[PDB]
């Protein structure tokens, strides 16, 4: 039902130029590192809706051409240890592109593993830079950062000063 | 391009010309957004009366509900647009209708301390004996509210 | 060869700004994903993932939390991207099909 | 009938978080003219939050060149964020 | 050194308006361009050397795009945002149609250096053009360049090798 | 200057450096003495990026070999500085200014020197390079030696 119109072959015949090649089969590796059940230090509720937004993003990557992998329920550590592997995974040697959705709870600058402690979302970055990882050097590199990233809520404002 | 989402962004934004046009060019009165909202619905919501009834006129389905299960009816009276919530039930908007999680228009009526929309909801039968999910109904919701104008209207003919 | 900067070509999404929270639904999920599969489904096609994000933008801006009963009711949202693309970047879906 | 406390707004850094920019006493900094560069001649055919896409390719290329110093040979990486929400054409004159 | 901006031939404009901000409002909106070079406080912080040429350079620029562009030197940290929420305020945004605002000087990670050697968060900066605190500029662009420093280390960079 | 430029793809496909893409657009009459942004030539972008072949093909077209930057570089500059000696040849033979100075003073030499390539100042010598010639610094190719822990380049300069 959440079907993906295709591109016409007059669009990439007259964008492909100015644009990152990204016509490789995988289109490039996607990952979905989604938590949902937090233990630890008890605080973190229950990211409930957690599965659908992990289900609706796989499948969508997944009919983008993505060769997608996931992961749910890591702690901290767990990420940045099974994040950087991801980043190096040999593949990304003959992909264009990469994606990589994080979802979960967090504050600014990082998110909560279910461990319940914190990942600092640069130390994420880091890992997929043209240093740590140059098996993906000029190729576009996305990221989706679903996690919260605060406390409060906003009210929001109206209109017409 | 497609009349659907010419209609619709034109409905919750006031264009109240625009949207004859469209009908005009015989646009699909039951377009959607990606919340599932129908022009109707943007204007009941948003309270353009006058985009509510061209609509209407137009074969509009008054009792269609959105991705959440609200009614045009629901967001009128949520919002507080007396005249709209009128012209809904005039023509047969389901008084007693329930979202994906039960709340009623007398509800959204109610939570919001709307007087007169209170009114006239019960006036087309009003079950103001409904439990939403948080099992209180139209009344409980004049106490805790601090609003009793409110519960002293209900309380008359159950 | 040549230098390159320690980092770049990148693009980050967040569902929310700084300081604020995003709106999850146990039923639908959260805003940000639903317009994100939303405008990339559709649009993936014709806009490059840097204009699609600026309508997941659009989309999440007018977007009113609905959940009565609560204060999360009537609420506001609001999605941010960032990149260092040098670049547009289309995700040219099914092409070449055959 | 409201809107979000914050939106529609877009900017644009020199340099990354950590970095330094780069300043030079008689071409001024590399953010700026690539900025004045890219925006003068794409302003009327391109829109800002693809404009600073510009700058961005722009500054990455660039070296830094002072020699005998350490400054010499050096890299920048210009970034943006934005809650756009449509794009942003400056419109540059219009013919009256 | 002589900045030519080119113009849109109008067929541009009728297929483009169509789907973006309104922007052909004249003034296309006011320009701010607050530098800060010559710094006293406990100067530790060098000589914006070069800070002129791209004051002026970005003056002339916004100029050009036709913005009423005003302008702002050697700030303390508080002048700043004194001024700052001031440029915010003024009456003539209900009119225009955009806004932009460049702030130059010295800073780190998330705010700039005044002068004054104090520091003004950019977070400060941008509050005071939100919907709220700046209701006659809701709905419309508003772009800012920022000419800081978010750090000390000069990058070296990595080799690109295949 | 309008759309998609002919000397301006000349300047891409030589930073690029791919070989049979600068002759095809020399062919066509290409602009040889087009500037990017920064000033640099085709022969420039060659010679700093050290595409020997593509400088080689480029000096035949007409290319001044003798040109500048908005640094004040010359292709012998970038050429030396980012050590290919090879071209650093080539644009000898070819009438290279080896003793000529950037908008700062530098000179082929200190950049060979700075950055301790061997055999690029044996040559740049051999061509009448003032040994003798003051940076900005107030130093010399010598005190560059000493200075930098680089021996094998010491004295053999006098």
């Amino acid at each position: 039902c959440l079907q993906v119109k295709p591109c016409t072959p007059e669009f990439y015949q007259t964008h492909f130029q100015l644009a990152y090649r990204l016509q490789s089969r995988p289109r490039g590796l996607a990952l979905v590192l989604s938590n949902v059940h937090f233990t630890g230090e008890k605080e973190l509720e229950f990211r409930s809706g957690g599965d659908v937004d992990h289900s609706t993003l796989v499948t969508l990557f997944k009919l983008l051409g993505y060769d997608v992998h996931v992961l749910c329920d890591q702690t901290a550590q767990e990420m940045q240890e099974k994040l950087q592997n991801f980043a190096q995974l040999p593949a990304h040697r003959v992909t264009d592109s990469c994606i990589v959705a994080l979802l979960s709870h967090g504050v600014e600058g990082a998110i909560y593993g279910v461990d319940g402690k914190l990942l600092q979302l640069q130390e994420v970055f880091q890992l997929f830079d043209n240093a740590n990882c140059p098996s993906l050097q000029n190729k576009p590199k996305m990221f989706f950062i679903q996690a919260c990233r605060g406390d409060e809520t906003d009210r929001g404002v109206d209109q017409q000063d | 391009s497609d009349l659907g989402k010419k209609l619709l962004e034109a409905a919750r934004a006031g264009q109240d010309d625009e949207v004859r046009i469209l009908m005009a060019n015989g646009a699909d009165v039951n377009a959607t957004d990606w919340l599932g909202h129908t022009p109707l619905h943007l204007a009941a919501k948003t309270g353009h009366l006058e985009i509510v009834e061209v609509l209407l006129k137009y074969g509009a389905d008054v009792n269609a509900w959105d991705n959440y299960g609200a009614t045009p009816l629901h967001l009128a009276a949520d919002n507080g647009h007396l005249e709209i919530v009128e012209v809904l039930l005039k023509h047969g908007a389901d008084v007693n209708a329930k979202d994906y999680e039960g709340f009623t228009p007398l509800h959204l009526a109610a939570y919001d301390g709307h007087l007169e929309i209170v009114e006239v909801l019960l006036k087309y039968g009003a079950d103001v004996n409904a439990q939403d999910k948080f099992g209180k109904t139209a009344f409980d919701i004049s106490i805790d509210n601090g609003n009793e104008d409110l519960a002293e209207i209900l309380q008359k003919l159950n | 060869k040549m230098r390159l900067p320690t980092r770049s070509d990148m693009i980050c999404g967040y569902a929310c700004l700084k300081g604020t929270a995003a709106m999850r639904n146990t039923k639908r999920g959260s805003w940000y994903i639903e317009a994100l599969a939303q405008v990339f489904s559709e649009r993936a096609c014709d806009m490059h993932v840097a204009d699609m994000l600026v309508k997941v933008n659009a989309l999440i801006k007018d977007r009113e939390g609905y959940a009565p009963g609560t204060e999360f009711h009537r609420c506001k949202e609001m999605s941010e991207y960032c990149s260092t693309l040098c670049r547009h970047l289309y995700l040219f879906p099914g092409h070449p099909p055959t």
